[PDB]
């Protein structure tokens, strides 16, 4: 019963806490690094143009 | 004013020597040696220089024996109230086999800004036909009122059932719509033209119609245009002009197109820094003026790129108008039409709108206990399902069945389907019907024995 | 013609003085061995163009000149059967030419042959009134496909000669007079490949098209005129659709553009093309289809303009008359060649490099495609079904090439990694995927089969939407309580998953199903559960029908197999399921 | 631009009573204080900050509408002069300074809002009142900065900002405080600055 | 025709600028003479009128630009075609290392080639035994195939490059076999690896390398792989010859064409690679494949390694877009000591099915695959619910599936970089590891197929 | 700039003694082998780097400090000479060779305290000893470049580093490896490149 319930309370864990906030923080980075390459990107193109 | 010193062609854009007595956002002409003619803008001005864009892009012309002709003026438009009934596309021009416009007068597409202490507080009522709209998220005269939606989604017969309930109180014709179309495709164009031509909307409003493959600058020159029209009808010849706008993503992605063109500097996600300033100066054009009759109102209808409203587009729309409509997955999955979600929807000036005069006596408490049982209902509809069943201390199991009967009798009405408010409050009603006396505490009782069966 | 001096070789980019009277986006040869070009931008009297082919062994001195138009097709007999590429280069005609297996640099020479002889059959009176988009007279290019020699755009009026005998396209079979001038008219009409052919009117298309596959015919149906995407990762099976669709698909004719591709998967469409049998005529897939071929490492304005050769060349035919399907795959190394050739403008890219017109390219393009009314006092009807197939780098749709498409197309096949293996085939995810078109063709097929179809799709969907609801309700709570009812519509699911939804292109009755077959393997399928329902509310336990209903679940399963001449053993399974279930209910 | 002269500055201590339970109850603001109010569209954000202009128990109130609603500014003008303030029994439009640059009136001008805003109560503080400041919204600000940093084809920063946001920003800041005023009598007069972030 | 110009005006950096000249073309090769006699090769990277932009290979020091002269080629770079090339180790730019004379060439061609006609391009039709059971059975190397391998710093693909190249072969004997070795931004100590690994199995009579190092100029890092399948193509398109193409790095190569992209001042660029590298990949892998009524193949074999290891990089994900399939590496197998590393679930041959059947490798080749490949794809799961639930919790058929899965890992794949194995020897290994399984779950196969087979 | 000249390069046979068990255990490095210490700020990359040169059982180390710290050079030419290993009982610092480029010191000397300390081991190598070089970081050398190729507004290639500095550590690690010198004794001397990188 103890062991049904550790694992249950993981399942709850994995679910509603672990996972969502794996999917939210990779989704973040993800936007992060693909902001910060515009912004070099675009700073290269003025660069450029000297 | 025609110059053959056409010096530089770089894209889009076009650079003429030699000029003088040009402005900034110059209309002109470009009249190429084949004879063709073709429009555009000035972006900027220099010494005898002049940049300028061209609307149907620069492809086949020859620059030495083509001219500029520069119009002395910005991009106008021709108003006048034999507008009505007419199609037009994103510039104005007749799209329906319909005789040429004699314009009373001439207006700059960009107008201007509405006095804020000449501004009027928006007030009273527009029925739009829609349960979830009128009574919870009620729309009011000179509101900004914008529905978030998503591919797939039906947004459209929602934007076209609108057009053709929405009515006022007031009287018999002060009433008219202004449906802009920008950059769909052309069935969802047809589909929207017809569907006016069928149940005679149209002889009550001014469409303009811009399609996905018109030039960019045609795109966002479209809402202004609406807008222009609809001010002139409101404030000029005092109608109460309710705006229909889809898709604004299309317009973003055409301001987008347009900003790189141009070598300015992107912001978040590839999308112009100015997107805000850009979407606030269409849709702060709505409200209502002191001293004069008439007022424009605002529908706002875009689609959430991956479903996420943190996308810019959504987000800005959300920072400028008072309230959103929200179109879901979830409940279209469920059959429901219209899939309206009324947690995340919001209307900031249903204040204005509800109250004996407008509607009646009910309106703003019946909004009360239904969201407050819906959003109680619904975690009881969600939670008897995942965890158990027909155990939910009988009180939460009638708010499970309060919430369904809440979705599929109350909300999906059908986009063919007209709802006066009358209609819908009485429904309302008939919905508390089920619950107990002791759950609508945010009624007082004396409501209650004069509309509860 | 006019001349000039290249000034400026740097990679692609090339500069020339004495470009005073050639114009933007002209198609133009540059150096000594003339390979094709671009003028991109004009600076008063010196242009930059961009080289299409190598400018090795390039430089300063050498002449340049305009080809006197933008990039253009050749619109006339010669075509069909034929496999040109991006620029409209004959494959072909190419290798007798050079006599090599290799494409060298310089090397042009034109679309069509216009050596060949091809009998004209004149069909207008002398004198007749004429004007843009009327027929003249045809050709029988081969049959089925008559190949209608339209009126040119920009021409009207008088129509002084005609005769029919043994003409080319260069000879003038008609001559007409007019304010501008009395011209020649050939059986040949140059048009510029980004500008569309214009139409009298265009229309809704509202009549689905048979491709013979079960769940877009059923539940994600495209009508004639329509437009699609298939979006997937590698080994989704776009490729296997796009040559299902077009094998089977009744159009008259096919245009597929093989935008920048493998050669070893490039060859598969030149070899099997000729060998694929016609519907009811007889001959190759082949002379029904036009081919646009274009491997990974050719010019990069072939690998872009590859699409929109392809809908002008449709739009041509479908000016005729003709229901024209051109297939798209892939786009996203389509949209490759856009980022590249933009890198080298030095523009402001948009997301993810792509271009900021991106969207407005697509868009250019897919609304090019519909049911119309071509130009022409006949007022006849074509049209375009454009269907494309997309490469996501990982199948993540979030790509800017995927999200700028679903804007202008109105049916969507998203196709799942996680079906693609376990073998479901076609792996068109049947959740997120979604059709416009879905409700008006339920309604035509409401007439054409005069039965609740559009009941049936509606119902077959919500087994299916039910199904996720309650496959999460089996996650996070376990199996139980199966309440018979839910437990029930989970095998009915999976029948539908299983039986209908899932069906090998390579089986030789399972890579087509008619609506004749579609409708009864439905119907066995819906009725299935209508049956088992009902009987087990009064009354038995769902493990006693799933004793009793062995074998009559495995025939459901195989009626996939079954031929269509014996169409009728599918009905028969039908009512084979109301008398079992009946035989244990009485006893039970 | 330029701050008005204080003789000298002193550290906040002095609670302001907003009315707003949650606020001064946990998270309270002083007189001279600063405070930033970022959140999504639909937050309440404005609503704060009306809350903050209505009830507080300051001498005056300089609301700024920076690239907002012109709704929500006419809402103040009608609104205002009804109500009545919980100490002085007066209307509240007899101790407010509305400044109002809208999101579609000119972008550059949502600059001098917030700097004109500043200044008027900057004079009001060296009479010896306690006088609050808000802006809403401070996002708006920084994008007209971005967007003037564009037309000048500056170097960007951060997310296009100019590299010079944060000094801008931090010296607005500096210009709010409780001082000692100019003068012999030495009097002393503050300013709170209550500042909603817009961040997308 | 000399061409030769004492006229330098500007030297930066790696670039060299150089004007009064006429007849100069774009990627043309130079000579500079500089002030103490001491040559240098260089390209011209751009050329305008007057004018010409030219990059020196061997860098810039110590060049003086009054007293030193530069003098043009009048011709790109090119290779000294022939078929004595066999036997014998090139450089980047096709120059003799083994100390052996310089080749009379039967004539010269440039290393850029010609695109080949898709219309002229014949279906890649039979088999090429690679003597690797996870390659030659689940994921066939098929006459005209490009299949890359996928693999990272650390992994062995350097060994397996090698044993390639010696055990690669066509089972018809009436068919000439040729492998092109092409070395890129490798290192000295692999570089002498690969020719000394390629002398003791005599497999130079066979093959003809390109040996570039890491410290050589960046230019002949890009040429070398151009330098390869220009041979390649001769003595198959030409010769007649079944040619197989292996090429390692691809990474140093990308770096290579990084470097000479931002000399040209040119603007990144998907992750710092340049917009362009999708069609410079595609121009040198695109090369091969058989052609109708042509006798000879070109095969690509080209190794790359992953970043960080991972699939999203560029240089993988692009390549897979130009490639049909690929052979992953991972670092997980060769931890646990599996050689070579081949990861069979996630690597693909899309060509596989024409290089397979009766007459090419046996009947039961595709039957035994697709078992395989499920048996141990559940092979694997048996085992990650054994670690959750233990063995008691798991069915009788499930631990067979378990130990399937371990032994397909440490017999099957687990071959051993010097240890090779024919198609035959790999097919009645899989009989054996089938045998393994329950007689009621080997029923998927044909009967007639079991019956014959073990 | 320029490499020693040898008569032959060979392949490193020889296991050099660390005295470290994760490195001579899993990760060993052959005398003329090349390894990299990648790690953040406090990793142990400048430790792990003094271990070696410590305990090393090659004739000769050559530390480069390359834009580090100057109390890590004062560190070794203090406790250097007070250690006594490997042979002879004597100090370590008569094996030992200094090079000391700090952080605060000139950019331009980076790349040359990288230069010369390679050339002074290809210098040992020749009469036939086995020398270890330290780089401690060869982050620096490449910042250095970095920071001198936006003085000269070059093209970078990734993060603003040039895109050139592929080659030039290939130049720097392929003068490095056991080698036989020029001459008639041939002798073999060898070069252990022990390398620390500072990844941002
Ligand atoms: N409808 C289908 N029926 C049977 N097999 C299919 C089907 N679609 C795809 N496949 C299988 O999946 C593989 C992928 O084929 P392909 O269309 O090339 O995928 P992609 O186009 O995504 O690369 C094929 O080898 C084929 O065997
Ligand atoms: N303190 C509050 N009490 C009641 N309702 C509030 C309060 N704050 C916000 N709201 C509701 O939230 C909405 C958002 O108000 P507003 O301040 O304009 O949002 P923001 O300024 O964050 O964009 C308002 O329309 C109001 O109905
Ligand atoms: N092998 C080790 N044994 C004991 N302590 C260590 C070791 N490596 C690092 N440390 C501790 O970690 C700190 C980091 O040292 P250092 O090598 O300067 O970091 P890095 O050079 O990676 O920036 C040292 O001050 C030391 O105290
Ligand atoms: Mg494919
Ligand atoms: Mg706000
Ligand atoms: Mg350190």
């Amino acid at each position: 019963a103890e062991e049904i319930e550790k694992t249950r309370r993981r399942v709850n864990a994995l679910e509603y806490m672990t996972i969502p906030q794996l999917e939210e923080t990779i989704y973040y980075i993800k936007m992060k690094l693909e902001e910060n390459e515009r912004a070099e990107v675009t700073r290269l193109i003025k660069v450029k143009n000297m | 004013k025609e110059y053959r010193t056409i010096k530089e062609v770089v894209g889009p854009l076009m650079a003429v020597e030699k000029v003088s007595g040009v402005k900034y956002e110059e209309l002109i002409e470009v009249r190429m040696q084949n004879g063709e003619i073709r429009r555009g803008q000035v972006l900027e001005v220099q010494e005898d220089k002049a940049m300028v864009q061209i609307f149907e892009g620069t492809s086949g012309i020859n620059l030495k024996n083509s001219s500029v002709r520069f119009l002395g003026h910005p991009l106008q438009l021709g108003v006048s109230e034999d507008m009505i009934g007419r199609v037009f596309d994103g510039l104005g021009r007749p799209k329906d086999n319909g005789p040429e416009i004699l314009p009373e007068k001439y207006l700059d597409i960009n107008g201007e800004v509405i006095n804020p202490i000449a501004r009027d507080y928006p007030d009273e009522f527009i029925q739009t036909g829609i349960s979830a709209i009128d009574h919870l998220n009620t729309l009011v005269r000179g509101q900004k009122l914008p529905v978030f939606s998503g591919s797939g989604l039906p947004h459209k017969e929602l934007a076209a059932q609108i057009a053709r309930q929405a009515t006022v109180l007031d009287s018999s014709d002060d009433f008219a719509v202004v449906f802009a179309a920008i950059g769909i495709t052309f069935e969802e164009a047809e589909f929207f033209m017809e569907d006016f031509r069928q149940t005679g909307a149209i002889d009550r409003s001014v469409m303009f119609m811009n399609l996905a493959n018109d030039p960019a600058i045609e795109r966002i020159a479209t809402p202004r245009m609406a807008l222009t029209a609809a001010e002139y009808l409101a404030y000029e010849k005092g109608m109460h002009v309710l705006v229909i706008m889809t898709d604004m993503t299309n317009y973003a992605e055409a301001l987008r197109e347009i900003s790189a063109a141009r070598r300015e500097v992107p912001g978040r996600r590839g999308y112009p820094g100015y997107l805000y300033t850009n979407l606030a100066t269409l849709f702060e054009r709505a409200g209502r003026i002191r001293g004069l009759k008439g007022s424009v109102t605002q529908i706002p209808i875009l689609t959430m790129p991956e479903d996420d409203k943190t996308h810019p587009i959504p987000d800005l729309t959300g920072y400028i108008t008072e309230g959103q409509i929200i179109l879901t997955r979830e409940l279209y999955k469920s059959g429901i039409q219209p899939p309206i979600d009324v947690l995340p929807s919001l209307s900031r000036l249903k204040d204005k709108g509800t109250g004996a005069g407008k509607t009646r006596e009910d309106h703003a408490a019946t909004m009360n206990q239904l969201f407050a049982a819906y959003a109680q209902g619904k975690q009881a509809k969600e939670l008897a399902v995942v965890l158990g069943e027909s155990a939910l201390s009988d009180i939460d199991k009638i708010y499970a069945k309060f919430a369904e009967r809440f979705e599929n009798e109350y909300v999906n009405q059908g986009f063919y389907t007209n709802r006066t408010i009358t209609e819908t409050l009485d429904l309302g009603w008939e919905l508390l019907a089920m619950l107990p006396r002791t759950e609508l505490k945010r009624i007082k009782d004396d409501l209650l024995d004069k509309y509860l069966p | 013609m006019q001349i000039g001096k290249i000034i400026k070789v740097s990679g692609p980019l090339v500069m020339a003085e004495n470009m005073s009277e050639a114009s933007i986006q002209d198609m133009c040869l540059v150096g000594d061995l003339g390979v094709i070009g671009e003028i991109i931008e004009m600076r008063q009297d010196v242009a930059s163009i961009q080289v299409y082919e190598e400018t090795s062994g390039i430089g300063p001195g050498e002449p340049v000149r305009s080809t006197g138009e933008a990039l253009s097709v050749e619109l006339g007999p010669g075509i069909i059967s034929q496999m040109f590429d991006g620029i409209q280069r004959p494959l072909d005609t190419f290798m007798e030419v050079t006599q090599s297996n290799f494409l060298g640099r310089g090397v042009q020479l034109p679309a069509l042959d216009h050596e060949k002889q091809w009998w004209f059959e004149a069909t207008i009176e002398e004198g007749t009134e004429v004007s843009a988009g009327d027929i003249i007279g045809y050709v029988d290019e081969t049959k089925i496909i008559q190949h209608k020699i339209m009126v040119p755009n920009g021409i009207k009026g008088t129509v002084q000669k005609i005769e029919s005998g043994s003409f080319t396209i260069d000879d003038p079979i008609c001559v007409i007079e007019t304010e501008q001038g009395l011209k020649e008219l050939t059986m040949m009409q140059k048009w510029p490949v980004r500008r569309g052919r214009p139409i009298k009117q265009k229309l809704n298309p509202d009549v689905p098209m048979i491709t013979g596959q079960r769940v877009i015919d059923t539940f994600f149906p495209v009508t004639k005129g329509g437009a699609a995407a298939v979006p997937g990762p590698f080994g989704a099976g776009k490729t296997v659709v796009q040559h299902q669709i077009a094998k089977w698909s009744d159009v008259d004719l096919v245009v597929y553009v093989g935008c920048g591709e493998r050669g070893n998967e490039m060859t598969d469409v030149v070899n099997e093309f000729p060998e694929l049998i016609d519907p009811n005529t007889g001959e190759s897939l082949m002379e029904r289809t036009v081919l646009i071929a274009n491997t990974s490492n050719m010019p990069v304005a072939a690998r872009e303009a590859s699409i929109y050769t392809g809908i002008t060349i449709a739009e041509y035919f479908r000016d005729m008359g003709y229901d024209v399907a051109i297939m798209a795959d892939s786009t996203s190394r389509w949209a490759e060649a856009l980022r590249e050739m933009s890198g080298r403008l030095e523009e402001m890219p948009g997301d993810e490099g792509y271009p900021a017109y991106l969207g407005s390219r697509l868009a250019e393009y897919y609304e090019r495609s519909g049911r119309v009314i071509a130009l022409g006092s006949d007022q006849r009807e074509g049209s375009i079904t454009a269907i494309s197939a997309v490469s996501p780098s990982g199948g993540d749709i979030s790509e800017p090439v995927t999200q700028n498409t679903l804007r202008v197309v109105k049916v969507f096949w998203g196709l799942d990694s996680s079906l693609a293996q376990k073998r479901h085939f076609p792996s068109i995810n049947w959740i997120q995927s979604y059709s416009l078109y879905s409700t008006e063709v339920g309604r035509y097929m409401d007439q054409i089969l005069q039965q609740d179809w559009s009941d049936m799709v509606t119902e077959g969907m919500r087994i299916l939407q039910e199904e996720e609801q309650l496959n999460e309700i089996v996650r996070l709570v376990g199996i139980d309580s199966l309440s018979d009812n839910d437990r029930l519509t989970l095998e009915v699911a999976k029948s539908i998953r299983e039986d209908y939804l899932q069906q090998n292109a390579f089986d030789d009755v399972d890579t087509f199903t008619s609506r004749e077959k579609q409708f009864n393997m439905l119907k066995v399928i819906l009725t299935f559960g209508k049956e088992a329902r009902k009987a087990l509310s009064l009354g038995a336990y769902f493990n006693e029908i799933m004793e009793g209903t062995v074998a009559v679940r495995e025939r459901i399963s195989r009626s996939k197999y079954i031929p269509e001449e014996e169409l009728a053993k599918i009905s028969s399974i039908n009512e084979e399921i109301k008398e079992t279930i009946q035989l244990i209910v009485s006893e039970g």
